[PDB]
Order: structure tokens, then C-alpha cells, then sequence
């Protein structure tokens, strides 16, 4: 029944209002609000509730102004989240069906109101401080916290919608508070009443016009305040290898889409925080990473003003691809891997570029550009190939060229790129030198896992697939496929890949026992070189290359050589690198 | 118990297909559709005088084929039914020039994925919650030129 019919009808009530059927119509609110979070829609999650179709009618203070605060959250997170678009088709649902989402008050309006019904229910609180009398001050408690986290949500929410991002400074403490308070609403949960199609409700309100459970409503809620505080850290950092990084980092957690679209318009149609220009963090990155002549202010280029129309050029061609690369880092995890590989047309555009603009720098009076846009296509390139062990995208069959491209030929550039790159400072003089590591360590499991599944296919441990149509050719050239758009390095065709990956060369041809014992010296270096350096990738790199070098070194010995079961490759310990057992 | 395998060239088998579609998983007008434009495709397994499991494939344009549906009954799986059907499904869409066979699937089938790992198909993408049910898909395509 609608509510407009309803109202008329008794079976809702709008005033006179009992303490537990507060705290039950605050909850299942809440989870329908999650569950709206979580990628539905809100026809059928958030306006079930009959109380949100038209908060006019409310006579109770507390009710009311509950539903104007649940409506304002909805607008600010509707407006956030398609201001910064980097949610897919199917993972958020922004359509309203044509509701009017309570934009006739204002939103600080909205927050004294709350404010308001939150004193006059600390004052009842205050008033029974001290079994019946007990049930009402633990339903005040209950009702007092519910409201007060409402309140800091929709500030927090507010604040993150200001033009300057200093007010995200203001609201970081907030969610401190928040801490102390989510427990409450957790620990009184059992006063609110149960549903049986609970009072005020009616799930099928919307039928011509096209939830979780509340134990799991507060631990959702602490997680979501916990990325929200991460999130408001990101206006400390001042160059784009750091921001990067921290897109990265965040995006490794899978956060939701209102986390990662907060971020999105936090860091950035035109400007940084509002406060920096794009085109003078791209300097800034230039200038920290590989230093060129033309940015150091005293080296004669600065002063040439055309020169400077020359590196502002290429400064401004390369403003859109960063853009684009954080925008798709914003998105979630299965269209990240096809993103990567598209914007390698433009970084190919962008490698081109920078490779003319050296040139013409260096005969106006090398491979400074070139290098930190090759370092950037790299790192793409790299992320988009462990993407797919992200998702379980490749075969068995597969690991080997996949890991021997990682290995042997990716990361082999990405050290030449590195170590140029720390030669270059060094010149026009170490925040790589930890990047530099940790790629050591990358590299040497990738290779170590790459004569591990060698080792297996020649043991015959590893199942291929048999039938008449199915050649390795076809499968190799289309999974490097997007590597076709990128010229430096050049691709990598099957012919080549068979050449270099065979094991002719050595006299004699290896056997099994050889390529286990380099796998294991491989992965004897990764932990050496990872002991030795910690934060949470360190130890989940060790703790995916600990086991495993034992596990070869076992395995070398002959130890289940005749058996033919394929081994099992537990990701668990590791997004990108498997543990391999035996058993 | 000898089993079968036969095109689609009648009007009597549409009415079996359905039945053996939803009892193993949509409307009958898709089914409808897809026997329409490509009854070429379309491959059933007949042991006896009765249907014991069915292919409905479209291709459409590279030409890119698609394997819609391809279902066997409880009592008549692991015999390697489905393996000969998706091999006479891959041959007569080979047969009519085309360069890959796309298809999706659920990641909790895991018998199915590894029926199509055996035939030869790779995973290319992996989709979030495409499923009405709310689990994650798996787009696997075999890849012929």
C-alpha cells in the first residue's frame, strides 16, 4: 500500500512513536541503505521504506528527521558517485524512478534538525542516568546512537563535498567519534522490533514503476568508516608517483564504489585538491624521477622560451593519459585488466612524443622523457599481465609464458628503466632505490615460478589440452595482444618467445632437477632480498616465497617424480604469486 | 544403451529442447529465435526415443560464433556427451567460417570450466555479478585464427 493511501488507512503511524519500533525502523533502514551500497537499486532496497516517500507527513521529530538525513546521504552519494563515473553498467544503480529525494531542505537544515533530536534525547538519557526504567534508558542509549552516527555520516558526507579539500581535514576526526558509537548500535540490536514484511514497510511498493542481515549492518558500517578515513589521507601527498601508488593500494582492498568514487573526486575537471595544477604535478613528477635539463632552473633551458613552449606542449599532451590511468584504477577489478590494456594506445602516443621532444631538446642542446613515460608503460603493462592471475584468468598451461614474460623480459626493462633513470638524478645531482628492491624481489619469484611450471611441463605434471584445432600460437598471440600497440619495448612474437625460452643453448639440456634447483636458488634471492629491507606486501611476498623455496628444494630431491597429478597453486597467500603444493 | 547425436532439421524437437533447458539451468521465444536464425547449430543427443542432452549455438557478425546453451540430463553426465556435442558444434561453426567461439558461464560450474579447459577454450574476462542469481561469470573463447 502506498503511503499517501496508508496514512489515511491506520497501518503506519507517523507520531506517538514507541522506542523499539525507532530502533527496528532505523536498522532495517540501514541495511536497506547497505544493501542500496552494495550495487542495487533503489526501488527496491532504500524507498521500501513508506516513511521516505514523503517525510512531510511525519508528525514524530525523531522519524522525520531521520528520513530527511537518510535522504540527503542518498543525494550526496548519488552526486559523488556520478560526478566521478567509475562505476561499471552493473555495479551501482543511479536511476531515482522519478522521486523527489528531499531537495526542498537544505542539507544543514537537515543537520540541526538531527543535532536538535539528538540533545532532547541525551537530555531523556540524562534524566534516567542511573527493570522497566533500565528498558528506556537502554532504548534511549540505542535511539541516541543510531541518530548521532546518522548525523556524523551525513557530515562526513557534507564536507566531502566542498570545493576546498581542507574540510576533509575537518572531518577526520569525526569518524574517530564514529569508533565509539558503532559498537553502541551494535550492542543494543536486539531492542528493535523483528520483522515477521515488518511495520512500515512494504517491499512491494514499486511493481508498475519497473537485504542483508543486521548482524552483519555494523561491522559493514566500521569497514566503510575505516575506508572513508583512509581515503581522507590522500590530500597529504604532493607528487603523482605517490598518489598512484595510493590508488593502487586502495584499489588492491576491492573498496566500494562510494569509497573509490570519493576518492576520485577528491583527487582531482581540472585542478588537484583544488589547489595544484595537473600540468605542475606532471613537472614536479619529471623533475623528481629523471631530472631533464629543461626543468632544472638553472641550467639554461628554463630561461629559453621556446624550449619551454616545447616541454609545456608535451607537459599538456601528457595531462589526459594520467587522468585516464587514475580513472581506471578508480574502476573495479574486471574491467581494470581491459582499461590497462586500452591505454596503451595512448601511452604509445605519449611514448612517441616524449621521444621527439628529447630528440629536438637534445640537438637544440637524451631519453629523459622517453624513460619516465617507458617506466609508466611498463608499470601498465605489468599490472595488466598480474591482473589476470587476480582474476583467474589463465590456464595450468598457461603460467609458464605468462611468468617468463613477466620475468624475463618485462621486468628486465622495468630495471634497465630504473637504474637509467637513478643514473640520470645522480647527474643532474634514493626514493628508488625501495622500488628498485622491490621489483628485485618480483622479478626473482616470477622467474622462479617460470622454471618451476618448465620444470612441471617437461615432468609431464601439467595437464594440456588435446584437441585438433587448439595451438599454443593463437593462444599466445592473443593473450599479448594489446602489446601489439606499444612499439619500446617491441613485442614479443611466439617465434622469438620459443627461441629464447627454449633450453637447446645449454650443453647439455637441462633436466628436471636443474630447473628446480634454479628455481629454488631464484627463490632463495626473493626472500634474501625481501628479508633484508617492512609493511603488509613485504611480508605477504615472504610469505608466498618462504614455503615455496623449501617446496623445491624438496621436490628437486626426487620426491614424487613419478606421480603424475597436477600440483595445486593456492593464491590465498598472495594476490599474484602461488604457493605450490604437493598434496 | 547406444547414444546419438543429430542436427536440427524437424518441427517435433523444440518442445523436448525446453525440457531438457530448464531442468538443468528463460523464455521460449529466445529459444525460438535462436533455432530460427541458425538451426544449423543447433545439436542434440538422442539415445534411443527420447533426447538426452542439447547444444543451441548462434554465429553472428569477425565473425564471431556464441554457444548459448548446452545442457545434459542428470542421469546421462560424465559419459562424454557433452564433449562430442560442443566438438559437432565447433565443427559445423568452423565449417561456416568463423575465427572464435565465445561463450559465458558461472565460476561455481566448475565441471563445466573444466570440460571447456579439456576442449580448449581460455578464460578472457570475468564479469561481477552478471548473473541474475548474483554470482560472478567467466567468459571463456577459443580462439581458430
Amino acid at each position: 500500500l502506498n503511503f499517501e493511501q496508508a496514512i489515511k488507512d491506520g497501518t503506519i503511524k507517523i507520531k506517538d512513536l514507541t522506542l523499539p519500533e525507532l530502533i527496528g525502523i532505523m536498522d532495517t533502514c540501514f541495511c536497506c541503505l547497505i544493501t542500496w551500497l552494495e550495487g542495487h537499486s533503489l526501488a527496491q532496497t532504500v524507498f521500501t521504506c513508506l516513511y521516505i516517500h514523503n517525510p512531510d507527513f511525519i508528525e514524530d521529530p525523531a522519524m522525520k528527521a531521520f528520513a530527511l538525513g537518510i535522504l540527503k546521504i542518498c543525494d550526496i552519494a548519488r552526486e559523488k558517485v556520478n560526478k566521478a563515473a567509475v562505476f561499471e553498467e552493473e555495479d551501482f544503480q543511479s536511476m531515482t524512478y522519478g522521486f523527489k529525494m528531499a531537495n526542498s531542505v537544505t542539507d544543514l537544515r537537515v543537520t540541526g534538525m538531527l543535532k536538535d533530536v539528538e540533545d532532547d534525547m541525551q537530555r531523556r538519557v540524562k534524566s534516567t542516568r542511573s527493570p522497566e526504567v533500565e528498558l528506556e534508558h537502554q532504548q534511549c542509549l540505542a535511539v541516541f546512537s543510531r541518530v548521532k552516527f546518522t548525523r556524523v555520516l551525513l557530515t562526513v558526507l557534507i564536507a566531502f563535498t566542498k570545493k576546498e579539500t581542507s574540510a576533509v581535514a575537518e572531518a577526520q576526526k569525526l569518524m574517530v567519534q564514529a569508533a565509539d558509537l558503532l559498537s553502541a548500535i551494535h550492542n543494543s540490536l536486539h531492542h528493535g522490533i523483528q520483522a515477521q514484511i515488518m511495520m512500515g514497510f512494504e517491499p512491494l511498493v514499486n511493481q508498475r514503476l519497473l537485504i542483508i542481515k543486521r548482524e552483519e549492518m555494523v561491522n559493514y558500517f566500521a569497514r566503510l568508516i575505516d575506508r572513508i578515513k583512509t581515503v581522507c589521507e590522500v590530500v597529504n601527498l604532493t607528487n603523482l608517483h605517490c598518489i598512484l601508488d595510493f590508488f593502487c593500494e586502495f584499489s588492491e582492498q576491492s573498496p566500494c564504489v562510494l569509497s573509490r568514487s570519493l576518492l576520485q573526486t577528491t583527487f582531482l575537471n581540472k585542478k588537484v585538491f583544488g589547489t595544484h595544477l595537473m600540468q605542475d604535478m606532471v613537472k614536479d613528477a619529471l623533475r623528481s624521477f629523471v631530472s631533464p635539463p629543461v626543468l632544472s632552473p638553472k641550467c639554461y633551458l628554463y630561461n629559453n622560451h621556446q624550449a619551454k613552449d616545447c616541454i609545456d606542449s608535451f607537459v599538456t599532451h601528457c595531462v589526459r593519459p594520467f587522468c585516464s590511468l587514475i580513472q581506471i584504477h578508480g574502476h573495479n577489478r574486471a574491467r581494470q585488466r581491459d582499461k590497462l590494456g586500452h591505454i596503451l594506445e595512448e601511452f604509445a602516443t605519449l611514448q612517441d612524443e616524449a621521444e621527439k621532444v628529447d630528440a629536438a631538446l637534445h640537438t637544440m642542446l637524451l631519453a629523459c622523457l622517453g624513460t619516465w613515460v617507458l617506466y609508466h608503460n611498463l608499470r601498465i603493462m605489468i599490472q595488466y599481465l598480474l591482473s589476470g592471475f587476480e582474476l583467474e584468468l589463465y590456464s595450468m598451461h598457461e603460467y609458464y609464458y605468462i611468468y617468463w614474460y613477466l620475468s624475463e623480459f618485462l621486468y628486465a626493462w622495468l630495471m634497465s628503466t630504473l637504474s637509467r633513470a637513478d643514473g640520470s638524478q645522480m647527474a643532474e645531482e634514493r626514493p628508488l632505490s625501495r622500488e628498485i628492491t622491490m621489483s628485485q624481489a618480483y622479478q626473482n619469484m616470477c622467474a622462479g615460478m617460470f622454471k618451476t611450471m618448465v620444470a612441471f611441463d617437461m615432468d609431464g605434471k601439467v595437464r594440456k589440452p588435446k584437441f585438433e584445432l587448439d595451438s599454443e600460437q593463437v593462444r599466445y598471440e592473443h593473450r599479448f595482444a594489446p602489446f601489439n600497440s606499444v612499439m619500446t619495448p617491441p613485442p614479443v612474437h611466439y617465434l622469438q618467445f620459443k627461441e629464447m625460452s627454449d633450453l637447446n643453448k645449454y650443453s647439455p639440456p637441462p633436466q628436471s632437477p636443474e630447473l628446480y634447483v634454479a628455481a629454488s636458488k631464484h627463490f632463495q634471492q626473493a626472500k634474501m632480498i625481501l628479508e633484508n629491507i617492512p609493511d603488509h606486501e613485504v611480508n605477504r611476498i615472504l610469505k608466498v616465497a618462504k614455503p615455496n623455496f623449501v617446496v623445491m628444494k624438496l621436490l628437486a630431491g626426487g620426491h614424487k617424480k613419478e606421480s603424475k597429478v597436477p600440483p595445486e597453486f593456492d593464491f590465498s597467500a598472495h594476490k599474484y604469486f602461488p604457493v605450490v603444493k604437493l598434496v | 544403451r547406444t547414444i546419438r547425436y543429430v542436427r536440427y532439421e524437424s518441427e517435433l524437437q523444440m518442445p523436448d529442447i525446453m525440457r531438457l533447458i530448464t531442468k538443468d539451468l528463460y523464455s521460449i521465444y529466445t529459444y525460438r529465435y535462436f533455432i530460427h536464425n541458425w538451426p544449423q547449430l543447433c545439436f542434440l543427443a538422442m539415445v534411443g526415443e527420447e533426447c538426452v542432452g542439447a547444444i543451441v549455438c548462434k554465429l553472428d557478425m569477425f565473425r564471431r560464433g556464441y554457444i548459448a546453451m548446452l545442457a545434459v540430463d542428470s542421469k546421462y553426465r560424465r559419459n562424454g556427451i557433452g564433449t562430442n556435442l560442443v566438438k559437432k558444434a565447433i565443427y559445423a561453426m568452423v565449417e561456416g567460417d568463423c575465427d572464435e567461439v565465445v561463450l559465458e558461464t558461472e565460476i561455481t560450474n566448475k565441471s563445466a570450466l573444466k570440460l571447456y579447459e579439456n576442449l580448449g577454450f581460455v578464460r578472457d574476462k570475468r564479469l561481477f555479478r552478471y548473473y541474475l542469481n548474483g554470482v560472478d561469470a567467466l567468459r571463456l573463447k577459443l580462439w581458430l585464427r
